[PDB]
RNA sequence: AGAGAAGGUCACGGCGAGACGAGCCGUUUAUCAUUACGAUAGGUGUCAAGUGGAAGUGCAGUGAUGUAUGCAGCUGAGGCAUCCUAACAGACCCACAGACUUGAAC
RNA sequence: CAUUGAGAGGACCUUUCCCUAGUACGAGAGGACCGGGAAGGACGCACCUCUGGUGUACCAGUUAUCGUGCCCACGGUAAACGCUGGGUAGCCAAGUGCGGAGCGGAUAACUGCUGAAAGCAUCUAAGUAGUAAGCCCACCCCAAGAUGAGUGCUCUCCUA
RNA sequence: UUCACAUCGACGGGAAGGUUUGGCACCUCGAUGUCGGCUCUUCGCCACCUGGGGCUGUAGUAUGUUCCAAGGGUUGGGCUG
RNA sequence: GACAACUCUCUCUAAGGAACUCGGCAAAAUAGCCCCGUAACUUCGGGAGAAGGGGUGCCCCCUCACAAAGGGGGUCGAAGU
């Protein structure tokens, strides 16, 4: 459930600390988002002396949503924060280490985050 | 907002026959009361 | 209209889910079904021009039928019963009066069923609920909040046009859900269960028949 | 829309309804018969069948319960000593309606409200 | 006799929780316990996960009775509800119990991160 | 004219129907059982459920307080039983075998 | 009571990916038509089993003060909850299901077959075939005040 | 590249439409309240996308130009009254 | 009495948090007392309650209550002006 607007917290080492998202991708004219839905942000802090700035435009994918994510097997998860890491256009991420669980339901599209992560 | 012209007299009576209509309505149940009432059967209603 | 095939009516009961063999969960509705379930009147083309078929329902004391309502029950020699509607098919060569419908016989496992019943009554409800308009402002000095508007052009046309969505009465209405599932049969209960949701409360009748599809069942036009 | 919602409103707020309710009973319970509306004496039935219920379970802890709905201290006092006597052996229905003529005032539909 | 139609949802909600029941009997949880739930995962065949965390709620729903676990993995705070009766879960157990005073445990998601750690 | 056909309306008790009208259910509550029809609402009883461990008493502690009796106590708009109270009294409208022609039957 | 449907409305929308296939094509880069199958968007008809909002029915905690003789325990007020923490039914969406079908009919643009006037040729001034998110029916709801007021089953018309 | 008409088309000519700026001053001066925006519609086609075709200086993908077609759709923001 | 739309006066509202809007209009939030700590600039008076942080209930003791404040210990709640 990420509108724009919508302060993200960083969970890779990419180097930055927030994000604010301005649209939507994959999603035909939507304006909110789940988890594994792509999206357009922008930075708002970054850690100094690192390749990423401060008033970049960039595409990222939703990892952790505060919105509660139910599964087919009457399971359903949530989390307590927004947060988010970046990508190319293959989809692999800048950074090289991830943070915070991720939900097994990337792999389809995001196997390489499933890898990186601690926990699952 | 206000009224173009004034209504006239029949229009205006059969208006007034609908509101006395409802005392045809009124007098029935009366009867019905009066007529299950003064037979002294019903322990339901108190008159006094 | 015309139906794919015969179907029943039964009454619902309530809502609840279906755990599957590997876990995954299905929210399930219940739809019981009272003591008859039998034919009433057979209708013909010769008679009537059209091919259909009446099915009672819901039982009941005899004292609170109206006497027409008995002689015709009392022709097929039928228990008196509250509810009829019909089937409209194709061909009516293989029924009967007194002729009970099992449903079994007719809905086996996985059959896809057009249940069709009353709708909750919402009453006299705005636009905004009922043909989902959007709001105006609530600050800024609006006096419009839920209003619709405007309700014209102006002067051309000169008048409100015809079907204009306003407020009025929602719901309380016959509605259709196509294609619905069905999870379970339990004949020892009585009951059958379909998955997704069903019109109205529990209690309300309802007619659930096979699915029709243009193309496929019914004869297209 | 009011689907499942069982409440008898009154036109007033919660603190004129708890307030109302709760001194009607105060004057039944001693006087067995009085002279109000129908909507009123509808709405009576769930309370006074609710106190005469606490005292076939005549204890400490019911009659405090008492003491805090009924205003009055005698009523509640006097009302455990004749209850058990009285509805020994009835279940529920501890009171009826005798409807009667509206007032003058304003028509409304007026009823008696009386223990069985 | 038969059954009557008012009471169907009982028998259906009863005769499912007793066929689980004896499958898979389950302990008397309430608000407040520690657990540690066992469930396969049908994605994989060789393991399976291992979750644990406090309970914050208690839903009665029938076959569908829910338990809400708060734990914090990774730093990061996650709730996860998981209904008892179903055929995945297979193993439960009750580590301890802390004490509380309520039926549903909502402030800890404002209160230190150690209330929920373990 | 008398009397009240089917049936409808009011009235009585209510609604998951409803602005009011309307629409729907019910109006002495059965007896037999392999069986389904005769509980409308409220109350009562019971159960699910919600809140989360009542009062009183005892124990521990200088005390705040804790602790045992105790899945307690309260609630129960819902489900099922139970005629305990109220559906009593009853009232109104309503019954010309359906004009006249022609044909085919008879 | 059950119904035919003249007429009327609602809805028939759309993106991406995979397979065919790295095939046809092309020097190579690069990369298909047709056809089939999935996942979405928006919109619409319903629903509350699920996750939650509200819930001045209800439960609990707590501040100040008055009262119930006082302690304990309760009640009132602090607008139309004193302030807060939870909440069944109900209502509701963010939640849950369904929906959009047709190798059915007739056409537009276009491509045609057969073939005169005009021994040739011509899609045509005889005839005829393919074919559009469009048109009509089919799908969903209403519907005989359709005064053109229909159809069918059943019932009633007492007394003198 | 040669080839007027794949695509542009000077020089000039003939039209329709009534959304622009204007001309006239016919209705309204004992009153026809304005610009933009919000909400809520509904039609037109001279077609932005979606459907179906023709030509191409169309290999393919993707275009270009044009015909039938108005059923449906045509985002959210920064600046500006 | 009843408890439709709609209007007004009020309460709460999941995820997000000015994307609303001419404009943060309105609403929400902050709030007391005791400690700690308080910038550029300055007419040396101010700025200043700057900003920004910590504590706050009840019970026992220290304590002799010294009207206070302070210290130590214990205890209830999600939350102590
Ligand atoms: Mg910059
Ligand atoms: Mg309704
Ligand atoms: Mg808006
Ligand atoms: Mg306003
Ligand atoms: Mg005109
Ligand atoms: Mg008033
Ligand atoms: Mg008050
Ligand atoms: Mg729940
Ligand atoms: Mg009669
Ligand atoms: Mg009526
Ligand atoms: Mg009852
Ligand atoms: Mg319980
Ligand atoms: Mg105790
Ligand atoms: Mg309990
Ligand atoms: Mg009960
Ligand atoms: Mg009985
Ligand atoms: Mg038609
Ligand atoms: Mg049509
Ligand atoms: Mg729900
Ligand atoms: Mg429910
Ligand atoms: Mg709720
Ligand atoms: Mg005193
Ligand atoms: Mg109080
Ligand atoms: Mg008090
Ligand atoms: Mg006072
Ligand atoms: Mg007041
Ligand atoms: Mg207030
Ligand atoms: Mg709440
Ligand atoms: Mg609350
Ligand atoms: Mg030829
Ligand atoms: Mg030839
Ligand atoms: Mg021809
Ligand atoms: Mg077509
Ligand atoms: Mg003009
Ligand atoms: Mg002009
Ligand atoms: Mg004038
Ligand atoms: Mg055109
Ligand atoms: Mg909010
Ligand atoms: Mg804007
Ligand atoms: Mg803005
Ligand atoms: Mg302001
Ligand atoms: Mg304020
Ligand atoms: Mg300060
Ligand atoms: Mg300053």
């Amino acid at each position: 459930m990420i509108q724009p607007q919508t302060h993200l917290n960083v969970a890779d080492n990419s180097g930055a600390r927030e994000l604010m998202c301005i649209r939507i991708i994959g999603a035909s004219n939507r304006r909110y988002a789940r988890i594994g839905d792509v999206i357009v942000a922008v930075i708002k802090e970054a850690i100094p002396n690192t390749p990423l700035e401060r008033s970049e435009v960039i595409r990222a994918v939703v990892v952790r949503t505060c919105k509660e994510l139910k599964r087919d097997n009457g399971m359903i998860i949530r989390y307590d924060d927004n947060a988010a890491v970046i990508i190319d256009q293959e989809g692999n991420p800048k950074g090289t280490r991830i943070f915070g669980a991720i939900a097994r339901e990337l792999r389809q599209k995001f196997a390489k985050i499933v890898s990186l992560a601690p926990e699952v | 907002a206000v009224p173009k012209k004034r209504t006239s007299i029949y229009k205006k009576r059969i208006r007034k026959n609908i509101w006395k209509k409802k005392g045809y309505w009124a007098a029935l149940k009366a009867f019905s009361l009066a007529k299950s009432l003064s037979t002294g059967n019903s322990k339901s209603f108190f008159v006094r | 209209s015309v139906d794919a095939g015969i179907g029943v009516m039964g009454t619902k009961l309530g809502m609840m889910s279906f755990f599957e063999e590997d876990g995954t969960v299905v929210p399930v509705t219940v739809i019981g079904f009272k003591e008859g379930n039998i034919v009433t009147q057979v209708k013909t083309e010769s008679t009537d021009g059209y091919n259909a078929v009446q099915v009672g329902y819901e039982r009941l004391r005899d004292r609170k039928l109206t006497m027409p309502e008995r002689g015709h029950l009392n022709k097929a020699g039928v228990i008196p019963m509250r509810h009829l509607q019909e089937f409209r098919l194709v061909s009516v060569d293989d029924f009967t009066p007194s002729q009970k419908l099992l449903f079994e016989e007719l809905f086996k496992e996985g059959d896809m069923v057009d249940i069709s019943g009353t709708t909750i009554g919402k009453g006299f409800q705005g636009g905004i609920k009922r043909h989902n308009f959007k709001r105006g402002l609530m600050t800024h000095g609006s006096k419009s909040h839920r209003a619709l508007g405007s309700i014209g052009a102006g002067t051309t046309p000169g008048h409100v046009y015809k079907g204009k969505k306003m407020p009025g009465r929602m719901g309380g209405t016959k509605t259709k859900i196509r294609k619905l599932k069905i999870m379970k049969i339990d004949t020892d209960l009585r009951v059958v269960m379909i998955k997704g949701a069903v019109p109205g409360k529990p209690g309300n009748l309802l007619r659930l028949a096979p699915a029709k599809i243009v193309g496929k069942n019914i004869p297209k036009n | 829309m009011k689907h499942g919602r069982k409440i008898h409103r009154l036109s007033r707020p919660a603190d004129q309804r708890r307030a109302l309710l709760r001194g009607l009973t105060t004057q039944l319970l001693k006087h067995g018969r009085i002279k109000t509306t129908r909507a009123k004496a509808s709405a009576m039935r769930k309370y006074v069948d609710k106190m005469i219920t606490l005292a076939k379970e005549g204890s400490l802890h019911k009659r405090r319960q008492a003491l805090g709905f009924i205003y009055e201290k005698q009523i509640v006092h006097a009302l455990f000593a004749e209850v058990p006597e009285r509805y020994g052996d009835r279940n529920g229905g501890y009171t009826r309606i005798i409807r009667t003529l509206p007032r003058r005032g304003d028509n409304a539909p007026m009823a008696y409200i009386e223990l069985v | 006799q038969r059954v009557k139609l008012g009471d169907i949802m009982g028998i259906l909600n009863k005769k499912a929780v007793h066929a689980a029941e004896e499958l898979r009997p389950v302990p008397g949880i309430r608000t407040g316990d520690i657990v540690q739930i066992r469930l396969e995962v049908p994605e994989n065949k060789r393991r399976l996960s291992v979750y644990k965390g406090i309970v914050i709620s208690r839903q009665n729903a029938g076959i569908h009775t829910t338990i809400r676990i708060r734990r914090i993995i990774a730093g990061v705070g996650v709730e996860i509800v998981f209904p008892l009766y179903s055929p995945n879960i297979k193993e439960i157990k009750v580590v301890s119990h802390r004490k509380v005073r309520k039926a549903r445990l909502y402030y800890l998601r404002d209160k230190l991160p150690r209330l929920s750690t373990f």
